[PDB]
């Protein structure tokens, strides 16, 4: 179906269930629905690229590498991930996804892991 | 419980953290 990028915000911590949830809830408390971009998510191994519906304008692109968490909102349409933008410095990245977040969240923790082995492959 | 709802809770329930991050943490 469908995705719409719902913006990105600083938090205050690399992990947690509830600090996503957190950012969920402000970003869905100032927007409504005819505000959310329709988009895509190109998922690679080293990079996630967000794009922009028809016109395919790249609205973020993020390394892998620097994606410190990523989870499913407690409504099962959200998705989002911690980015690492600097050494102290968090960004959550929010969607929603219909009919739900699965296959997304799947398929960017499916780049973590492959990301993964590639660090483990490089000093070996 | 549909292959679908366990792997779906769990990253409801505790979302997942890049090993990647870790690792180059750690360092």
């Amino acid at each position: 179906f469908q995705v719409y990028y719902l913006g990105n915000v600083p938090v205050a911590k690399p992990v947690g269930v509830d600090v996503i949830n957190g950012a969920l809830e402000s970003v869905l408390s100032s927007s409504s629905r005819e505000q959310w971009t329709p988009s895509h998510v190109s998922v690679a191994p080293a990079t996630l690229t967000i794009l922009h519906q028809q016109t395919e304008a790249v609205l973020g692109e993020c390394r892998v590498r620097f994606l410190s968490f990523l989870a499913v909102g407690r409504d099962v349409h959200t998705f989002a991930f911690i980015m690492a933008a600097g050494p102290a410095s968090f960004c959550c990245h929010m969607f929603w996804c219909e009919p739900n977040a699965a296959s997304l969240s799947e398929a960017v923790q499916a780049a973590c892991m492959l990301r993964y082995q590639k660090c483990l492959d490089a000093r070996s | 419980v549909a292959p679908e709802e366990r792997h779906l809770s769990k990253m409801q329930q505790n979302g997942y953290e890049n090993p990647t991050y870790k690792f180059f943490e750690q360092m």
